[PDB]
């Protein structure tokens, strides 16, 4: 995230970090307690087999007691497209259920179809590079963006900070965007650079996919 | 080496900070394909013109 602010400590307990190695590498967001969704580009290219799912994490760079840790179970996928990266969604239910607690909670979801208008107030948030190179987060950023409609694709949800030069950046795919407490996107891509000035970052729009989503987590 | 022709245009690029790539270099594909970057990471794709 760049132009941001650190987030309080567990301000978003459905914030999850994706990781190989001990490294972060998307983000993700608990929506059942045995499942997380990203966004498919985040896993095309990986070993599945590999991946930790890192619950209730704040600062990376810290070892952090309120952490718990699953490995993919199952994957579950709804047309992506990795040429144009549309429906860059995916489903991945993990090996276990996660403890319900303070640091650790299953986000919610709008209803199937929702569209949001030009205009409306969300918060992205993660890991990703600050920009300058400032380096990577260790603490989780947040953001406040508009939701606009031009300059983005009728498949996409996308944002843009009014006024200044801030965005999601390298490190942000697959996290959430907050909208009146629902969970609308999952960062996708952007053009022209980070926090271009001109260019809507673009989203997965989570409310085309919920009876998707259902289908698997209820 | 690098091949005649030129890589796809494409639309934006994706958020993550390595994508992983299946080629460096043209010489790495077959034929006349060449390793382009895609939305997300490199892969051999057909050229198009120069
Ligand atoms: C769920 O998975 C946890 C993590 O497993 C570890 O990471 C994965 C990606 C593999 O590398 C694996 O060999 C590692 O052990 C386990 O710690 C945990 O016990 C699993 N829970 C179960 C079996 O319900
Ligand atoms: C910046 O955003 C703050 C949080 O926004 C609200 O909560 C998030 C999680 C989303 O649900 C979002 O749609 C809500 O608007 C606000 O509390 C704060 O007022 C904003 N700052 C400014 C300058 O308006």
């Amino acid at each position: 995230i760049v132009g941001g602010r650190r987030a309080r400590p567990h301000a978003w307990p459905f914030m999850v970090s994706l990781q190989l190695r001990g490294g972060h590498f998307c983000g993700a967001t608990l929506i059942a307690p045995n499942f997380v969704m990203s966004a498919a580009h985040c896993v095309a290219n990986v070993n599945v087999r590999a991946v930790r799912v890192v619950l209730g994490a704040h600062n990376l760079s810290r070892r952090e007691p309120t952490r718990q840790v699953f490995a993919v179970q199952r994957i579950f996928e709804n047309g992506y497209d990795p040429v144009n990266l549309l429906n860059d969604i995916v489903i991945l239910q993990l090996n276990g259920s996660a403890t319900i607690n303070a640091n650790v909670q299953v986000a919610q979801l709008p209803a199937q179809g929702r569209r949001l208008g030009n205009g409306v107030q969300c918060l992205a948030m993660g890991w990703g590079l600050l920009g300058r190179n400032r380096g990577i987060a260790s603490v989780l950023q947040e953001l406040n963006v508009t939701v606009v409609t031009s300059l983005c694709r009728r498949s996409n949800v996308c944002t843009l900070v009014r006024g200044r030069q801030a965005g999601v950046c390298f490190g942000d795919s697959g996290s959430p965007l907050v909208c009146n407490g629902l969970i609308h996107g999952i960062a996708s891509f952007v053009r022209g650079g980070c926090a271009s000035g001109l260019y809507p970052d673009a989203f997965a729009p989570v409310a085309q996919f919920v009876n998707w989503i259902d289908s698997i987590i209820q | 080496r690098r091949k005649p022709g030129k890589c796809p245009v494409t639309y934006g690029q994706c958020l993550m900070l390595n994508p992983p790539n299946f080629c460096e270099m043209d010489g790495q594909c077959k034929r006349d394909l060449k390793c382009c970057m895609g939305m997300c990471g490199k892969s051999c794709v057909s050229p198009v013109k120069a």
